RNA sequence: ACCCACUCGGCACCUUACGAGAAAUCAAAGUCUUUGGGUUCUGGGGGGAGUAUGGUCGCAAGGCUGAAACUUAAAGGAAUUGACGGAAGGGCACCACCAGGAGUGGAGCCUGCGGCUUAAUUUGACUCAACACGGGGAAACUCACCAGGUCCAGACACAAUAAGGAUUGACAGAUUGAGAGCUCUUUCUUGAUUUUGUGGGUGGUGGUGCAUGGCCGUUCUUAGUUGGUGGAGUGAUUUGUCUGCUUAAUUGCGAUAACGAACGAGACCUUAACCUACUAAAUAGUGGUGCUAGCAUUUGCUGGUUAUCCACUUCUUAGAGGGACUAUCGGUUUCAAGCCGAUGGAAGUUUGAGGCAAUAACAGGUCUGUGAUGCCCUUAGACGUUCUGGGCCGCACGCGCGCUACACUGACGGAGCCAGCGAGUCUAACCUUGGCCGAGAGGUCUUGGUAAUCUUGUGAAACUCCGUCGUGCUGGGGAUAGAGCAUUGUAAUUAUUGCUCUUCAACGAGGAAUUCCUAGUAAGCGCAAGUCAUCAGCUUGCGUUGAUUACGUCCCUGCCCUUUGUACACACC
């Protein structure tokens, strides 16, 4: 399915003097910027990155 | 392929013949003219084409075909 | 005789490489551009050729010595990647077997292919990967073929003819299959649109698929491709990408001069399964209520009523979510990836079935899909086109896909009576309910539907029940053929199709061989769609009834992978 989401293909036929020619042409555009529609590729998968901690610290608590 | 075969004898065409044409009315001394050749009483027609005279047949030739006018 | 240590001198092997080399490799092939221990011998591109000639030795065969002319741009070495093998080792698979199912191969017919025949029987394709294929079911059309008849739709440029008329058309007759003015007779008509010529176009189901594009099929039911940093090598390259294990998978685990990634696989997408949770619905449906029929009557049971109202969303529809991750437990295993069993679960075989699918190869098929196309051919007595008629169907016979059958798990006759995927008419005649008529086929009058609204609950068929028949080519089987009725169409003859009576063939389970298949599958059974005016024995799908037997292997066959050989690289054609 990312093919059809992501990748648009155009093939034309070139006429010259000696027979023709066919162009096929593709483009592959970046899903990051996809606007409308998957913003990546079915493949990715990004893990959060965690954060370092300074725990320790006896109890202690806040009045409000 | 095969090319050719034929009992001979090619069709020719059309010629349309050649005539210096319309002597046909006569003027006289100075100078009447009276029409030879009827001329055809359709309304597509006016009156300035005529009738050819062939065998019983009286034939209106800008009518492309048409009409039958018989004296 | 044996054991240990040492030491001369041998035949060798192992490991390394300071070092050497074009490399393979080498304790010499090292101590060489930082070039000298002593000495002998041989080579100087490839052929011509160890040939000619002379000498010499030999019994001979022949040995030693040993040229040139001429010809030629490479011959050659080592290694690398491919490609191929009628070498070796592993694997993978119902287009392989195993265990079986159902058959085909035998028969009648249908249908494609060859062959023959023919005016013509248009043509492409010939192992899997040609032969119910070209969506190829051809009565005209299609159509390309054959017998014949018209037309130019021959752009444009120059030239010529020529307004005293360049050219156009025709009634009737002749003619012609033809009510074609094709041609001719005849004599009007037309008015610069044409005609003639050359140049240039143009069309062409003409050729070339071995000139091409595009598309498709095949290898492939396969698992392969590549770069970053590091390691190896002067280099092309290699390692990564690997013995093993595991997986449908270069899928992973693991091993490890590699580490970490990308394409392909997976992911993704579509469809089938699960939601008494969500949002709803007179184009879906339930319960209640009225109005109402029948049977009982004791409240009951079974129906009618596109709105008589009320409520709901379980069944139907389709939006949004949720769900499964081989989960829990256990066995097995390098307790690794995983595989196996039990439980739970709508669901645990990639959940089932599909879509999409890398790099690369083929002189695979298609110029007959294309106003895609190069080149060649042809172009007015056309290979353009159209009209009439025939032909693709022609039948000693070979081959392939099929359909129907050989009956009693059946045929026939009454009766029960249940799907799913679909499709339908505008400037038109498509899908057709209902009523009459008709034995049937059908006919006729109306009708609903541009559709979850009507056809249609598509009341489909196998199937189920009660009967008749009773093993007899029988009432199994329905070829062939006669006679009649209708439908489509301008047209049905060589019989489009449908109905009816009659005729009642082979076929008594099929030799050698051979196809397909593992679960809602095989097989049986019908339906809708494509085609379609009319014609399905074909296909694409659909649901209905619903098994037996594997859950393995490398024996056959096909392929893939390593190893290995190569003088191949246009790559064993
Ligand atoms: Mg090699
Ligand atoms: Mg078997
Ligand atoms: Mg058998
Ligand atoms: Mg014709
Ligand atoms: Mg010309
Ligand atoms: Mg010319
Ligand atoms: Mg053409
Ligand atoms: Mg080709
Ligand atoms: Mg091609
Ligand atoms: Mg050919
Ligand atoms: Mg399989
Ligand atoms: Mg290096
Ligand atoms: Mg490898
Ligand atoms: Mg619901
Ligand atoms: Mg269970
Ligand atoms: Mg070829
Ligand atoms: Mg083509
Ligand atoms: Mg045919
Ligand atoms: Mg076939
Ligand atoms: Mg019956
Ligand atoms: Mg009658
Ligand atoms: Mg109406
Ligand atoms: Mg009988
Ligand atoms: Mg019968
Ligand atoms: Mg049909
Ligand atoms: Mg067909
Ligand atoms: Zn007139």
């Amino acid at each position: 399915q990312p093919v059809n989401d992501f990748i648009d293909t155009a093939t034309r036929h070139v006429l010259m003097r000696q027979g023709v020619l066919g162009i096929k042409v593709k483009i592959m555009r970046d899903p990051a910027k996809s606007r409308t529609g998957p913003k990546a590729l079915p493949d990715a998968v990004t893990i959060i990155e965690p954060k370092e901690e300074e725990p320790i610290l006896a109890p202690s608590v806040k009045d409000y | 392929k095969k090319v050719y075969t034929t009992p001979k004898k090619i069709k020719h065409k059309h010629k349309k013949v050649k005539l210096a044409v319309l002597s046909y009315y006569k003027v006289d001394a100075e100078g009447k003219v009276t029409k030879l050749r009827r001329e055809c009483s359709n309304p597509t027609c006016g009156a300035g084409v005529f009738l050819a005279n062939h065998k019983d047949r009286l034939y209106c030739g800008k009518c492309h075909s048409v009409y039958k006018v018989n004296a």
